[PDB]
């Protein structure tokens, strides 16, 4: 069974360093070229670097030259990416992938096996739990919760301890100019229901050990 | 560097439809082009290599053609598991470059958005910031325009929005737009309006409140 197991991602400040690992099993690792490919949030795929099967020839995208170093330990069947002098734009999910290559020179051919990715977040913000504000319904009615100013991702939002699921929309997080994230979760309910029915959004931000149950009422 | 231009960036289709995706290279790359499929939260999956060679195990409804600068990915009859994003990649010379991606989405009938506006809570106002939220709910197609007006001044640069993926049961979208103001600026004004443009609406729908 062919495997590429990744690790080493995390949340760091600009200028700091990270080292990613990609441990291979189930094939002749030392006979494959290996790539690093990254995907910033909501963006496309960007090639990062490649290393030849024997570790001699290496190539990099321009934006990581002199900062990132691709390497491999064939005795451990592991590929590495040393990421130094990190920038906010380096924030992405980082994938490793094997490439059998083509030709006597063994240039890249295609990437048929991929790791599942490891997440790198570069930010000068520090860990912070969110504030949960109500999105109160007024005069089929909509209500919700505004989960504002937290870092890092992720937060989880359920409604009424998981008992209320239909009509619920939990939006993707946005990154504010402050460096803190914010997201909203809304649910639609019949207008008649509001007078008696209770509504609580259950917010959990594990990186800060913040757990907030916020009840949303008409004002 | 070899730029790969992918078109269209997005498309809506139904099960059984034929789908054609185009990737254009800035210079000739011979047959060194690959196609990948990617679904949310998942690693890319190789579909076709060397322009026309099917990766082992990929269903035969996927096919690829072209050489030089023009390349095509074809799904002969779309299946439910084929709604995803597709990427092309030149493997001719470093730096290796991908296309911008093509998102294949589900086709459905037009549905106008139900629009709601939410004033900031008193709780948040004690913090010194005011967030105003406009909710556009369960609409199709995805393209919608949101305009914030405070005392009829168009707000620009102080709002952010995010959109859900298509709902599993009705294939609709939902959009939220958050207008962020300081408490002082929020207290200085009265009329807060969110105006929505959508093809399901014969004219823009405005939801508003007075502070």
């Amino acid at each position: 069974q062919v495997q590429l197991v990744e690790s080493g991602g995390g949340v760091v400040q600009p200028g700091r360093s990270l080292r990613l690992s990609c441990a291979a099993s189930g094939f002749a690792f030392s006979s494959y070229g290996m790539h690093w490919v990254r995907q910033a949030p909501g963006k496309g795929l960007e090639w990062v670097a490649v290393i030849w099967f024997d570790g001699t020839k290496k190539y990099y995208t321009d934006s990581v030259k002199g900062r990132f170093t691709i390497s491999r330990d064939n005795s451990k069947n592991t590929l590495y990416l040393q990421m130094n002098t990190l920038r906010a734009e380096d924030t992405a999910v980082y994938y490793c992938a094997r490439d059998r290559g083509i030709g006597a020179r063994r240039g890249p051919y295609y990437m048929d096996v991929w790791g599942k990715g490891t997440t790198v977040t570069v930010s000068s913000a520090s860990t912070k739990g969110p504030s949960v504000f109500p999105l109160a319904p007024s005069s089929t009615a909509a209500l919700g919760c505004l989960v504002k100013d937290y870092f890092p991702e992720p937060v989880t939002v359920s409604w009424n301890s998981g008992a209320l699921t239909s009509g619920v929309h939990t939006f993707p997080a946005v990154l504010q100019s402050s460096g803190l994230y914010s997201l909203s979760s809304v649910v639609t309910v019949p207008s008649s229901s509001l007078g008696t029915q209770t509504y609580i959004c259950n917010v959990n931000h594990k990186p800060s050990n913040t757990k907030v149950d916020k009840r949303v009422e008409p004002k | 560097d070899i730029q790969m231009t992918q078109s269209p960036s997005s498309l809506s289709a139904s099960v059984g439809d034929r789908v054609t995706i185009t990737c254009r290279a800035s210079q000739s790359i011979s047959s060194y082009l690959n196609w990948y499929q990617q679904k949310p939260g998942k690693a890319p999956k190789l579909l076709i290599y060397a322009a026309s060679s099917l990766q082992s195990g990929v269903p035969s409804r996927f096919s690829g053609s072209g050489s030089g600068t023009d390349f095509t990915l074809t799904i002969s009859s779309l299946q439910p598991e084929d709604f995803a994003t597709y990427y092309c990649q030149q493997s001719y010379s470093t730096p290796l470059t991908f296309g911008g991606g093509t998102k294949v989405e589900i086709k459905r009938t037009v549905a106008a958005p139900s629009v709601f506006i939410f004033p900031p809570s008193d709780e948040q106002l004690k913090s010194g910031t005011a967030s105003v939220v406009c909710l556009l709910n369960n609409f199709y197609p995805r393209e919608a325009k949101v305009q914030w007006k405070v005392d009829n001044a168009l707000q620009s640069g102080n709002s952010q929005e995010s959109v859900t993926e298509q709902d599993s049961k009705d294939s609709t979208y939902s959009l939220s737009s958050t207008l962020t103001l300081s408490k002082a600026d929020y207290e200085k004004h009265k009329v807060y309006a969110c105006e929505v443009t959508h093809q399901g609406l014969s004219s823009p729908v405005t939801k508003s409140f007075n502070r």
